[PDB]
RNA sequence: CUAGGGCCAGAGGCGGCCCUAACAGGGCUCUCCCUGAGCUUCGGGGAGGUGAGUUCCCAGAGAACGGGGCUCCGCGCGAGGUCAGACUGGGCAGGAGAUGCCGUGGACCCCGCCCUUCGGGGAGGGGCCCGGCGGAUGCCUCCUUUGCCGGAGCUUGGAACAGACUCACGGCCAGCGAAGUGAGUUCAAUGGCUGAGGUGAGGUACCCCGCAGGGGACCUCAUAACCCAAUUCAGACUACUCUCCUCCGCCCAUU
C-alpha cells in the first residue's frame, strides 16, 4: 500500500512482475516483453493457440 | 632473534634520521614526522617489544619524538593530589599525563632498574 | 582521527623548497655510514644474494638514486636523495632548490653504494613500503625496460 | 625458556664531568654575590613592615622552560632532586641553544639553603638581559665546563648508532613479583 | 495448486529515505576506520542498531566481577590535651605551584528558555576535570593524630565510556512425461572472402567559392583483445582497450 501510493500496482500487475518485464510509461508501468524468447511462440500462439493480455488501461466514461 | 635483530637497525635509523632532521632545520618537520609514522606503522604491524621511556616521547597522537621538547609544551603542575608533567605538542592538541614524584622512586624503578639489573647473557 | 589528523598536511610545502640543499647533506653520510654499519664486508667478493636480501628488507628512505630506464624520457637522468615514499610515486630533492616526484610505476633505478651499483626495477616495489620489510613478496612477473 | 628480545634504545646522556674543586669555589662565589646585593626582592614579596625586584629568577621547573624557549641568553641551575631527574632535566638538556645548563649534582640546596627565600628550590634559572647584575658572574659563565650532546647531532656532521638488543626474560620478572593466575 | 499464505513460540526485526520483487540489487544523505603524487568542501574500500562469548608472553591494581599494592579527601565511629583568637592569636600546606584570566572539550551534577509530554533533542549560567599564559600566600575558628569504610587517581602494554572477531533476531510447508528460444547445438553448427563509406591519421600536380583560406574529391595504413551461449531474465564480480564524457597528477618546453 505504502508503495502503491505512488504507482498503481494492478491486481494482476504483481503476476506480471512476477515473469515479465515491466517498464515505466506515459501512464502506468506495464508489461514490455517477456522474460523468456518467445517471440516467435508468441506468434505461433497467436495463430493457431490460445494467449490473452492485460488491458486495464482503458478508461471509461459513462454518459445518462 | 636474527631477523627481528636487522628490523631493529632500520627501526632505530628511521629513529636517528628524525633526530637528524629536527637538529637539521627547525619549524619545517615533515621528513621526522613521515619517518616517526613509518616507524609506529612498523611496530604496528610488525609488533615488537619496544622501549617504555622513548616510545611515550613519541608522542603517540600523530608523530612527534624530539619535537616537544624545544618547540612545544613540557611542563609541570599540581592538579588534584600528587604533582603531574602535562606534555602537549602543538600538532593535534593532544595532552599527556606523567606524574613526577619523590614518594614513589622505587615504582619509577620498579620498570627501568629491572633489565638494567637482571640482563643476563 | 585520520580526517582529523589530516588538517595542516603531513606533506611538503613551498616553504621547505629553499631550504639550502646543502643543509641534506648529511643524510647521505648518515645512509652511506648505516650501510658500512650494516652490511660490514668489503674486500674479496661475498654472495650477491645477500646483498638482495638487504636491498629488500631495508626501508630505503633517504638513499641516492637515479633513473637509469623509464618509459618517459624526461623522468630519465634525475639523480637525488629521497625524501617520501607512497603507494605508486616517491619524492626526491635534486640540485639548486627543486624538488621531483618519480613515480613507480615502470622504471629502475641506479643506487650507488660506498663500492656497488645497483639496479632496482621499482615495478613491484609499491603499497605503503612498510609492507616490504614486513612480509609477501614472491616471484612474479618480469619487466621489459 | 621464555627469553624475548627487546629494541631498547636509551643512549646514555652522561652528564658534566665531577669537577669538584672547581664547582665548589665558583658556587661559593655565586653565594657571595647574591649576599653582596643585598634583600629587597623578599622584602618587596612578603612586605615585611623594586631594583633587585627587577630580575627575572626562574623558579620552578615550569618558568625555567618557558624562560629557555622562545629566545634567551641565560643560566640555568639544575639539581638531581629524586633518581628520575633525566626526564624533567632532560629538556633542560635538549635546549641548549643559546643557554648555559650548568648541572650541579650535590650542592644546589646548600646554596638555597643560606639564602634568605622559602623552600628548596630544584630547578633555578636567572634572565638578566641587558641588565648589570654581577659582571664576574657573566665572567664566570664561559668558564664552567660545558655539556656536548651526542643524542641529536651535536653541531658536527658525524653519527654514531649503537645496538642495544636487551633480552627479557620471564624468570626473572617472575622472581621479583612472584604472581600466578589460573 | 494467487507463498500480497498458514502453523507452535516470539513481541525482536541489521543507520535513515526512495524504486524494484531481480531485497547477497541500485541511488542519495550522516558518522566511524584505513589508504591515496589533485590542501582536503577531494577520491576509493569496509562498517552502522541490540544481546552473549573471546582476545601470544612480559608488565600493570584491574584485558568479565571482587579482594590483596600505594597516594589524596571525610555531614561516620574513637583517643588525648581542654591551655577554647593573646601584638589578626594558633595549626597545616605552599617556587617540587596556593591563585588569577580564557573556553564551538566531558557519556557528570543543578538551575533554566524553545519543539514536545516514553527513551527526550538544542542556545546559556554555577561546581569538578582539561588545555594555554603569568606567578605568593590559601584553609579553619578549641585543636591534633593513626585505624576501618566510602570516593577518586596512576608511567605499563599494539589494548582500559574502547577497539576487533564470532554467533543470534526464526524454522517448516507448494509441481507440471507430449512438440519445437526475434541463434538453440548437444560424439557438441553459427563472428568465412571481396569493395566502398564510419572513425583515428598522413600526402596532394583534382574541383567549387575569393579573408590569408574554407568545403568536397583521390591513395595507403589501424579497426584489436577478453572470450566463447545449451532455458531466460534482473542485479553484483572478475578479464579488456580500436572507442567516447569528465576529475586529475608528475616531468619537459614557451610567454
Ligand atoms: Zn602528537
Amino acid at each position: 500500500n505504502r508503495r502503491q501510493k505512488k504507482n498503481i500496482w494492478l491486481e494482476t500487475h504483481i503476476w506480471h512482475a512476477k515473469r515479465f518485464h515491466m517498464v515505466k510509461k506515459w501512464g502506468y508501468c506495464l508489461g514490455e516483453r517477456p522474460t523468456v524468447k518467445s517471440h516467435r511462440a508468441c506468434y505461433r500462439a497467436m495463430t493457431n493457440r490460445c494467449l490473452l493480455q492485460d488491458l486495464s488501461y482503458y478508461c471509461c466514461l459513462e454518459l445518462k | 632473534p636474527v631477523k627481528d635483530r636487522e628490523a631493529f637497525q632500520r627501526l632505530n635509523f628511521l629513529y636517528q634520521a628524525a633526530h637528524c632532521v629536527l637538529a637539521q632545520d627547525p619549524e619545517n618537520q615533515a621528513l621526522a614526522r613521515f619517518y616517526c609514522y613509518t616507524e609506529r606503522t612498523i611496530a604496528k604491524r610488525l609488533v615488537l617489544r619496544r622501549d617504555p621511556s622513548v616510545k611515550r616521547t613519541l608522542c603517540r597522537g600523530c608523530s612527534s619524538l624530539l619535537v616537544p621538547g624545544l618547540t612545544c609544551t613540557q611542563r609541570q603542575r599540581r592538579c588534584r593530589g600528587q604533582r603531574w608533567t602535562v606534555q602537549t605538542c602543538l600538532t593535534c592538541q593532544r595532552s599527556q599525563r606523567f606524574l613526577n614524584d619523590p614518594g614513589h622512586l622505587l615504582w619509577g624503578d620498579r620498570p627501568e632498574a629491572q633489565l638494567g639489573s637482571q640482563a643476563d647473557s | 582521527l585520520s580526517a582529523r589528523q589530516r588538517r595542516e598536511l603531513r606533506l611538503f610545502d613551498i616553504k621547505p623548497e629553499q631550504q639550502r640543499y646543502s643543509l641534506f647533506l648529511p643524510l647521505h653520510e648518515l645512509w652511506k655510514q648505516y650501510i658500512r654499519d650494516l652490511c660490514s664486508g668489503l674486500k674479496p667478493d661475498t654472495q650477491p644474494q645477500m646483498i638482495q636480501a638487504k636491498l629488500l628488507k631495508a626501508d630505503l628512505h633517504g638513499a641516492i638514486i637515479s633513473v637509469t630506464k623509464s618509459k618517459c624520457p624526461s623522468y630519465v637522468g634525475i639523480t637525488g636523495i629521497l625524501l617520501q615514499e607512497t603507494k605508486h610515486i616517491f619524492k626526491i630533492i635534486t640540485k639548486e632548490d627543486r624538488l621531483k616526484v618519480i613515480p613507480k610505476l615502470n622504471c629502475v633505478f641506479t643506487v650507488e653504494t660506498d663500492g656497488f651499483i645497483s639496479y632496482i626495477y621499482g615495478s613491484k616495489f609499491q603499497l605503503r613500503s612498510s609492507e616490504r620489510s614486513a612480509k609477501k613478496f614472491k616471484a612474479k612477473g618480469t619487466i621489459d625496460l | 625458556l621464555v627469553v624475548k628480545t627487546s629494541l631498547n634504545n636509551p643512549y646514555i646522556i652522561r652528564w658534566s664531568a665531577l669537577e669538584s674543586e672547581d664547582m665548589h669555589f665558583i658556587l661559593q662565589t655565586l653565594e657571595d654575590r647574591l649576599k653582596a646585593i643585598g634583600l629587597q626582592k623578599i622584602e618587596d614579596k612578603k612586605k615585611k613592615n623594586p631594583a633587585h625586584v627587577r630580575k627575572q629568577l626562574a623558579i620552578g621547573v615550569n618558568e625555567v622552560t618557558r624562560a629557555l624557549e622562545r629566545r634567551e641568553l641565560l643560566l640555568v641551575l639544575v639539581c638531581k632532586s629524586v633518581k628520575p631527574a633525566m626526564i624533567t632535566s632532560h629538556l633542560i638538556q635538549l635546549s641548549l641553544s643559546r643557554s648555559v645548563p650548568a648541572c650541579q649534582v650535590p650542592r644546589l640546596s646548600e646554596r638555597i639553603a643560606p639564602v634568605i627565600g622559602l623552600k628548596c628550590v630544584l630547578a633555578l634559572a636567572f634572565k638578566k638581559n641587558t641588565t648589570d647584575f654581577v659582571d664576574e658572574v657573566r665572567a664566570i659563565i664561559p668558564r664552567v665546563p660545558s655539556l656536548s650532546v651526542p643524542w641529536l647531532q651535536d653541531r658536527i656532521e658525524d653519527s654514531g648508532e649503537n645496538l642495544e638488543t636487551e633480552p627479557l626474560e620471564s624468570q626473572d620478572r617472575e622472581l621479583l613479583d612472584t604472581s600466578f593466575e589460573d
